[PDB]
């Protein structure tokens, strides 16, 4: 239930990411809690309520 | 925080009472002057009903002196209107000896920064073996109605339980030979009208790791006892259960 | 000697000493200016003061390795007495009171208890109908869990670490989340345990309704009369339900282990007693996570424990037979050297 | 014990109402099995005379002395006829010992002094104690009456068993 | 000061006990005479005469006929139907059957099979098990309802199209009760709880076990099985399933007769059931030997 | 915690000094507001001649008891009390009290300086009285209750004047009749005739429920309920029950007991130790 | 265990630093015995360093419009004007975090050991001080527990009977060293302990071993397996039959030419014992008790399921509890009795 | 011993819970064992509460239980504090009764609502707050009354005839809102209830007076109104000077009749936990001093 479209359009600040086991593993295997994986370009961002 | 009050007793009743901690209790008898008279569950234990031969005789002994006979010889008349001739003042916490002493107890309160309350070990029982953290504990009187007259009996339990009702629905549970022998006195003899089969007197709240067992000295002689070894009083209502 | 054979299980604690590290600003640590409130009587006043803590984890994989580095005490006596099975369920008897008086002195145990009722297990925390010894020179009282064991079980299936239960159950070999599955992987007997291809080692453990299975789930002791405060090493091995529970991913049941399966016992008590007071420390427990148990040395006669404390520093490893007489060896180095060479 | 005691008072408090004398009963493991007097719910008990009529109903027969329906609306005397047979049914009290005992020395245990003619004691693996009543169409027992015993367990499944007072009384009352 | 009457009544014990058996003798009890019951101060009379005996005798005799006449009727009216329509039965149970077969040779182990039902004729069976339902309170109400449904013309379109929705009788599953009989090794199933469905396809019937699974009775050559229906239908059916059908009739009894002898029960509350009607209910009490007794 | 109240009325000095001798008495008013009149102030409101006794204990229950403080010009302080504290109050009952007593609350019925009075309106406080005292003076009342319908025969004539004195370590009364002109007021009416009825209630009901409760679990405590039964329905006689009649009289049994309540139940309120010499006041724990 | 642990978020690439020498990767911590022995065995690695470090904790104020965001929405978006900003302009990418955004550029030099790791440079804390006197145990000092199993009783096959160790030890021929009937263990200290059968007691007598009424509760719940095997396992029939004419009746049942199935346990006595524990024992589903036989069975066409008690230890499945079994228990039997001579 | 009880939550709350859970300060919600830390697993009747049991073993772990009130709710602790007899407190009610001035409180297990809402608070996981309702005295010994005749009526009765008296029964009208008693089980913890009850009525019945038992008889003989013919209608079909006349003789018999009738009375009653002072006009909480 995370603002995920206001996390992509919001401004980011990049860091050399260093993830344990391979990203996918990680999300797949739920290392994190709360999360969403889309493919392509989703245009679910282009709109703001 | 604490309460006190300053009583007045003879030599004669305190002897055995005389070490700081005790349960103190007022005797009303019929009598014109010495209406009021103070006595303890050291010499109570005389006439209860459930406390060991050799203690008894060990009291007996120990409470020759000569108002605590005349003291005694007051319980004689009534078994069943024991707890009607009963009231109750809360827990000693002062000592000055004499042959008139001066004796202080608290009604409601503490010792801050020890303040134990001693019971005579056949006195003693719980309807608990792993004690609740915060233990309420009770003066209670019990009557024996088998026999050809009725004897009473006399105990000072622990319980965490709080609430009236169960707790006396338990009560009944275990004393059940105390309600039958009620009403087997009703029904043998209808002539004289008896009252409850049992007494409850709420007074106070301890933890379970301050309750101590004890041995206790007075006149070059020795009894046991078990203590409460910070005592919380809380004085209540005598109320009755059958 | 009786027409079957036992196997024990006991759970021993370890006081141990280990080794962390953390990178640089692993963290990092939010606190505030502390703040005071306060409580005042006419004798003496008292102050409580507070300040707060929150920890931001600053890294996307693991940023803290911790492990067991160093060791010398064991809590528990390494004994070898049996659980008191009468105080755990202490309500039952024997249909005939004279056959159950003859058993109770027979065997050596107390008159049965009734259980504490709901109200007063609400109120009080537990019965703990066992008191403490008078002396006790060693630790906690280690009770061993026996289970029922056929006369010819095979004797290689204690060498190694196995499932005591007799079938492989742990739930990192099975589907996350197929519960249909995972019960079918603990119960079915037409296909075959993943450790050590079989239908089973103990068919009188392994299986749904054994003796080893109602005694020792909590399902079924439920259904039946118990006491919870007698903690039992052979449950975690048949608690059907947490077990089939933990059957989750890979890093999910990393931190339900490092966090929530920790075992409490108390400290002090002889017998190992459950707590939740949450005062007392948690227990690391990597046999919860791995669902196996320890093979320990174990021999038949004397001659053999005596030739193996005869040989040198590492005979404790070895397993050996002789023709009806056999040896188990640790599969840890422990006692000859880890524990003693401190 | 205490159920036996108890009927036989609470019998006497309604005899001239009732008509019926108390009647007290043993059962063991020959009447029925373990579980099943381990479960035991209820116990009934049911009169009939010699004529074979019951109890419920005067002597003067019934409508449903009726040949039976057939319909479908009206089943058999649908509620009428369900409502009277439950009128006929009387419910006894009873007590379980789930443990094996000598009757005997369970009842000198107890307050009883049984001053049995010789040392005929009897063993059983668990008793139920019953206590059923018999009528008295005037002040006296017809021998071929009939008294049948119901026993009903917790799923609603019953078992029913009929004496004649002849071999209860056979020398009991022709002695007295 | 007064005397106790349980303290007199302990004091003053038994000494009377024997046995009886019941009329069928096949079960055995104790009965126990208190010296200070008021039996003894009664002085009531006693009369045993022949002809009361033999009157009881009669209402016994009544009283155990009640079910093998229904047994009877139930055979009478297989042999009167099997002549009505010639012998010649159609097939009613659904199963894959073969012309080029020794037909008559199922005909003679058809004969061995009711004969062998007949002996075996018992108190537990589908004819009686059909028959208790039918008795409870709610089967007069319930099938008054059922025939009343069923009595119902094509709806009107306005009552479909409007209020609360229109309803089909039946469920697609019936509840039905059997007896078994297999020859080869004889042999009487008679306690059987089954279910029975109409084939869509062919109005004939498959029968299954109350498990979902279906019955093997048709395929095997050795074996006979009779079915009653809910509200009593009837069906003798013979390998292939071919089936003798026709109703159970009962009017050879009075109301009373079978009423008091199959009354179904009906509870009286006790502790450990619920106070709302039908409501839920734990497990059961069973104060039990194997744990210590409570007060 | 103070409660404040101001008389209409004027006030001469010699009334003021006639209130400031209760500078210590147990004045209770009907509920707590902030500040009151003084009307409400006393048991005065409740004093209809049709009434008396039962209901104003009832209503005495309910209330809330105060103390009183030194006064204001034209308004005058009560303090609330607090339980487990200790207060000085004053004896205005006419009994001696002992250190040690435990006292209770009770409407007066045997009373120059009462007369407080602003026109019309009179300070009746109610008695503090210890305990065992208040118990038997209810039981001795009721009893006075009961033979009220025969008082026409001289011996229960004789035996209602006795009932009437009771003497108490130094001190005796005469408690006033709760009948008059021979007639009986409506609350102790209903009072005596539910007792009556809860007796004949029980009397009636018992013998079926002992058997209704019997069938399963009959035992030795219900055995002597049975012989106890039995016996009083023998000794009554010197010379198939429907449902809703029973839920009904079930039912009533219960709201009879309900109406005794007031007069069953006897709560504490004040509980002593120390005594004046002169015995004119005392201080007291503080209960209920 | 160093490279393990991934990089942070995030650093102050100037914070921790030796002052000339190197950067700090980590720390490690641990109790003052394992530290002291690292000290003592890696002493060509470890040396003291003088390191850069923090002098204060960060200040992290928030912005009135994270106030005003606070009060209406109860949230907080950091660095609120950077974010406005960087969304007004365009621009993609922020320079650095909150976090980064405190802490900062107050460095003062503490002293410290160090070890080396490859390209890593870790610090090393005994928290001694921190805790002594203190009424509250290290969190470094831990109780770990293990599970332990072993068998007492277990009996090895006489057919494949082998030594390993003929040399070293021997006994002498009595049937007690044969038959392993007792078990040998040790101590918390090494010293020896035994268990014999008689110490099991307290749990081997317990009523609820014998009791099988969970055990035949789920193994009726459970239902009978529908594989065709064990379907042909299911079928089996009995029947009480008059005792009358018993012996006269005798010859008319073979006169029926018709074979019968074989009993569950009947079955059960083929499985030699090596693979009793195999897939292939299709009767396995059964054997819940030792001391109890299950099984389904039929009546009125019904699939029931029976527990009976395996009466006398004989009873036994052979596989379970084979023959050269009973036969070494009856020769300790006459060992115990002194028979072994037989008469 | 402390006067305050910390209550920690097991989740990552979220706006939504932080904000309802503050939006309940100063309720009542029940705790069993009253220690310093404690978990929200075993806060509230949610564990205790199960259908196919009785509400009377519900009620029977209720009046053990403790009370505390919830002040001071932050990040996952709650801060529960027990209130001190004799003391003034506000709470917050939970059920749908209306409270006046004067009243006593009592606690009870929730019913089951009219229409059937319960409002689904705080599901934190399989978890739910249940909160008991606080009644005025006359409802709760009014609902006593009814649970215990009921079960006093409904043994031996068979289903059919029971199912008309406890639609009947079942149902408490109480200042214009109306609740069901929800599981009337007839359980042995209500036996107990029934064995006390019948033994005091059977003792109250025996040592009863004549001219107790001969008043009412005495009063249709004096007098005649509406009350006295309604008690008549109930005595209907059940049916000089005294034989010897003593005025100690009532005393004591008089006595012994109140110890009886408080047993049977307690039988109804229930513990007093607040007295009211004067209500915020909407319900929604009032000003209370905590009794016992």
């Amino acid at each position: 239930m995370e603002n995920w479209s206001a996390l992509e359009l919001l401004p980011k600040v990049g860091i050399p990411t260093d993830f344990l086991t391979h990203v996918k593993t990680s999300a797949g295997e739920e290392m994190f809690e709360a999360l969403r994986i889309y493919y392509g370009d989703d245009p679910e961002r282009y709109n703001i309520h | 925080q604490a309460l006190t009050a300053r009583f007045f007793v003879p030599e004669g009743l305190v002897e055995f009472e005389a070490q700081p901690g005790a349960l103190l209790i007022r005797m009303e008898t019929g009598c014109d002057s010495p209406r009021h008279l103070y006595i303890s569950l050291y010499l109570l234990g005389i006439r209860a009903s459930n406390v060991s031969a050799s203690t008894r005789c060990l009291l007996e002994s120990v409470y020759t002196a000569s108002a605590a006979r005349a003291a005694l010889q007051w319980l004689d008349l009534g078994p069943h209107l024991l707890h009607r001739r009963l009231e109750t003042l809360g827990c000693v916490k002062t000592v000055s000896l004499g042959i008139t002493s001066l004796l202080t107890c608290v009604m409601r309160g503490y010792l801050y920064n020890v303040f134990a309350l001693m019971i005579p070990k056949d006195m003693y029982l719980t309807w608990e073996e792993t004690r609740g953290r915060l233990q309420y504990v009770y003066l209670i009187i019990v009557y024996d109605y088998d026999g050809p007259e009725t004897r009473p009996g006399i105990y000072v339990l622990t319980s965490s339980i709080a609430h009236w009702q169960t707790l006396v629905d338990v009560a009944r549970g275990k004393f059940a030979r105390e309600r039958c022998s009620f009403v087997n006195r009703r029904i043998t003899r209808p002539r004289q009208i008896p009252l409850c089969t049992g007494v409850i007197q709420k007074l106070g709240w301890c933890l379970a790791d301050d309750i101590h067992t004890s041995f206790l000295v007075h006149k070059e002689l020795k009894l046991s006892v078990v203590r409460l070894d910070n005592f919380s009083v809380e004085l209540g209502d005598f109320r009755e259960f059958v | 000697h009786p027409g079957f054979a036992l196997t024990a299980v006991r759970t021993d604690t370890f006081e141990v000493d280990m080794l962390l590290y953390s990178g640089k600003s692993c963290t990092s640590v939010i606190i505030n200016n502390p703040i005071v409130t306060k409580e005042e009587r006419d004798i003496s006043t008292t102050y409580h003061v507070t300040q707060n803590i929150n920890t931001v984890d600053m890294g996307l994989g693991y940023t803290s390795n911790t492990c067991v580095a160093y060791v010398n005490r064991v809590r528990t006596d390494m004994g070898v007495r049996v659980q008191d099975l009468f105080r755990v369920f202490p309500m039952n008897v024997y249909r005939h009171d004279e056959v159950d008086r003859w058993i109770r002195h027979a065997a050596g145990v107390e008159r049965p208890q009734l259980l504490d009722t709901e109200t007063i297990s609400m109120l009080t925390f537990g019965s703990m109908s066992e008191r403490n010894a008078a002396a006790t020179v060693h630790g906690q009282k280690a009770a061993c869990e026996l289970i029922l064991t056929p006369v010819t079980m095979d004797v290689n299936y204690f060498k190694i670490p196995n499932n005591p239960r007799g079938r492989a159950s742990c739930m990192l070999a099975v589907d996350p989340y197929d519960t249909e599955a995972a019960t079918k992987a603990i119960y079915d007997h037409r296909e075959a345990d993943a450790q050590t291809f079989a239908a089973t080692h103990n068919p009188w453990a392994s299986q749904a309704g054994c003796l080893s299975d109602v005694l020792y789930n909590t399902r079924h002791r439920e259904r039946l009369g118990y006491n919870s405060k007698f903690y039992s090493p052979c449950a975690q091995y048949f608690n059907t339900e947490e077990i089939i529970a933990a059957n989750k991913t890979l890093f999910k049941t990393i931190d339900e282990y490092l966090l929530r399966a920790k075992d409490c016992i108390r400290g002090d008590t002889d017998t190992q007693y459950v707590c939740v007071e949450g005062t007392e420390q948690l227990i690391e427990n990597p046999c919860r996570l791995t669902q196996e148990a320890l093979p320990i040395l174990s021999t038949t006669t004397l001659a053999l424990m005596e030739t193996k404390l005869k040989g040198g520093a590492g005979a404790f490893a070895t397993s050996e037979t002789h023709f009806g007489n056999y040896v188990v060896g640790e599969i840890i180095p422990l006692q000859q050297s880890m524990l003693f060479n401190s | 014990m205490e159920t036996h005691l108890y009927s036989d008072l609470a019998f006497e408090a309604r005899f001239a109402d009732d008509e019926q004398l108390p009647l007290h009963l043993v059962l063991d493991q020959e009447v029925l099995s373990n579980e099943e007097a381990e479960t035991l719910r209820y116990v009934y008990y049911r009169n009939v005379d010699s004529a074979g009529r019951s109890t419920g109903r005067a002597p003067g027969g019934d409508e449903d002395d009726a040949p039976a329906s057939d319909d479908a609306e009206d089943a058999v005397g649908g509620d009428r006829a369900f409502d009277r047979e439950r009128r006929t049914w009387q419910r006894a009290c009873f007590r379980v010992l789930p443990r094996p005992l000598e009757l005997l020395d369970y009842l000198r245990q107890s307050g009883l002094t049984v001053t049995l003619e010789k040392e005929q004691r009897v063993r059983m693996f668990y008793a139920v104690f019953t206590t059923l009543g018999l009528r008295c169409p005037d002040n006296r027992l017809s021998g071929a009456q009939t008294l049948h015993l119901r026993l009903v367990w917790p799923d609603g499944s019953y078992r029913d068993w009929e004496f004649l007072a002849r071999d209860l009384l056979r020398e009991e009352m022709e002695a007295n | 000061d007064e005397v106790a009457r349980t303290d007199e009544w302990k004091g003053a014990g038994v000494s009377r006990l024997r046995e009886v058996w019941d009329v069928q003798h096949r079960v055995r009890l104790r009965v126990l005479w208190y010296v200070n019951s008021f039996w003894r101060s009664r002085e009531l009379s006693y009369d045993d005469h022949e002809v009361e005996l033999y009157r009881a005798l009669d209402a016994y005799r009544a009283r155990i006929a009640v079910e093998y006449v229904l047994i009877r009727a139930v055979r009478d009216e297989i042999y009167a139907v099997l002549r009505r329509d010639g012998g010649a039965l159609p097939q009613r149970f659904a199963c894959h059957v073969s012309r080029n077969m020794s037909w008559r040779v199922v005909w003679e182990l058809c004969r061995h099979a009711l004969a062998l039902w007949m002996d075996w004729a018992d108190v537990r069976s589908c004819i009686i098990k059909a028959l208790t339902p039918r008795l409870s309170r709610g089967a007069a109400a319930a099938a008054q309802r059922a025939r009343r449904q069923r009595e119902r013309s094509a709806p009107k379109p306005q009552e479909l199209l409007f209020g609360p929705r229109n309803e089909s009788g039946p469920p697609a599953e019936q509840t039905w009760y059997a007896d078994v009989v297999r020859c080869v090794r004889a042999q009487v199933d008679l306690g059987v709880e089954v279910r029975a469905a109409r084939c869509p396809r062919t109005g004939l019937w498959i029968v299954r076990d109350r498990r979902g699974r279906l019955r093997r009775w048709l395929s095997q050559p050795e074996v006979c099985v009779l079915y009653v229906t809910p509200d009593l239908d009837f069906y003798w059916v013979l390998p292939g399933g071919f089936a003798v059908s026709s109703r159970v009739t009962l009017h050879g009894l009075a109301q009373r007769a079978l009423r008091d002898r199959f009354q179904n029960f009906e509870a009286v509350l006790a502790r450990g059931m619920h106070v709302e009607a039908g409501r839920q209910e734990p497990e059961t009490p069973r104060v039990s030997g194997r744990r210590l007794p409570f007060d | 915690a103070n409660i404040f109240c101001t008389f209409d009325h004027k006030l001469s000095i010699a009334d003021v000094g006639k209130l400031t001798k209760l500078v210590a008495a147990v004045v209770p008013i009907p509920q707590r507001l902030h500040l009151i009149k003084h009307y409400q102030l006393g048991l005065h409101q409740f004093v209809d001649h049709t009434r008396g006794y039962v209901r104003l204990r009832g209503l005495l229950r309910n209330m809330t008891l105060t103390l009183m403080r030194r006064v204001e010009g034209n308004q005058i302080l009560l303090h609330v009390p607090t339980h487990g504290l200790l207060y000085t109050v004053l004896n205005t009952g006419p009994v001696t009290w002992e250190k040690g007593d435990a006292l209770c609350v009770l409407p007066p019925l045997f009373h120059r300086e009462n007369l407080l009075t602003l026109g019309q309106w009179e300070l009746v406080l109610p008695w503090i009285v210890p305990m065992p005292l208040a118990l038997e003076i209810n039981q001795r009342l009721l009893i006075m209750g009961l033979f009220s319908l025969d008082r026409s025969y001289e011996e229960v004539k004789a035996a209602v004047q006795q009932l009437q004195t009771i003497t108490f370590r130094d001190a005796t009364f005469t408690i006033p009749d709760p009948v008059i002109d021979q007639h009986l007021l409506i609350d102790m009416k209903t009072a005596c005739l539910s007792m009556s009825m809860v007796a004949n209630l029980a009397s009636e009901l018992t013998m079926t429920y002992v058997r209704k409760l019997a069938l399963e679990d009959s035992s030795m405590l219900l055995v002597k309920c049975q012989e106890l039964l039995m016996r009083l329905d023998r000794e009554r006689s010197v010379g198939h029950v429907s449902p809703d009649d029973e839920i009904a009289r079930l039912s009533a049994l219960f709201v009879m007991l309900r109406q005794l309540d007031d007069l069953i139940r006897e709560q504490v309120v004040f509980t002593v130790c120390d005594v004046s010499p002169d015995n004119k006041s005392a201080t007291c724990i503080f209960k209920g | 265990l160093a490279e393990a642990a991934t990089d942070s978020i995030l650093d102050n690439p100037t914070t921790y630093t030796t002052s000339s020498g190197a950067k700090i990767s980590g720390v490690m911590v641990s109790t003052a015995n394992v530290m002291q022995i690292i000290m003592s065995l890696l002493s060509s690695h470890i040396t003291k360093e003088t390191v850069s470090a923090p002098a204060t904790y960060g200040n992290f104020v928030l912005s009135p419009e994270n106030a005003v965001t606070a009060i209406s929405y109860h949230s907080i978006l950091a660095d609120f004007n950077s974010y406005k900003a960087h969304l007004t302009s365009g621009q993609p990418h922020l320079p650095n975090d909150s976090l980064s955004q405190a802490g900062a550029h107050s460095l003062t030099p503490l002293s410290m050991d160090v070890i080396r790791l490859g390209e890593k440079t870790v610090i090393m804390e005994n928290l001694r001080r921190v805790y002594k006197n203190t009424d509250t145990k290290d969190p470094l000092e831990r109780n770990v527990d293990l599970t332990f199993f072993f068998p007492v009783g277990l009996y090895l096959p006489e057919d494949r009977g082998y030594t390993t160790v003929e040399s070293k030890v021997k006994l002498n021929d009595t049937v007690r060293n044969a038959l392993p009937t007792t078990a040998y263990l040790l101590n918390r200290d090494r010293a020896v302990q035994k268990i014999d059968f008689v110490d099991a007691l307290k749990t081997l007598c317990h009523p609820v071993l014998h009791e099988p009424a969970p055990c035949l509760q789920t193994f009726t719940e459970r239902g009978p397996p529908s594989e065709p095997a064990m379907q042909r396992l299911l079928e089996c029939r009995f029947q009480q039959e008059p005792m009358g004419g018993a012996a006269r009746r005798i010859p008319h049942f073979y006169r029926v030419r018709r074979e019968v199935p074989r009993t569950v346990n009947e079955m059960k006595q083929d499985f030699v014992v090596t693979d009793f524990y195999k897939v292939g024992n299709i009767t396995l589903y059964t054997e819940l008790h030792p001391f109890f036989d299950f099984t389904h069975c039929q009546e009125n066409s019904e699939t029931v399921a029976l527990c009976t008690p395996r009466i006398v230890i004989g009873n036994l499945p052979d596989g379970l509890a084979p023959g050269p079994f009973h036969e070494l228990r009856t020769w300790e039997i006459m060992e115990h009795m002194r028979l072994r001579p037989p008469p």
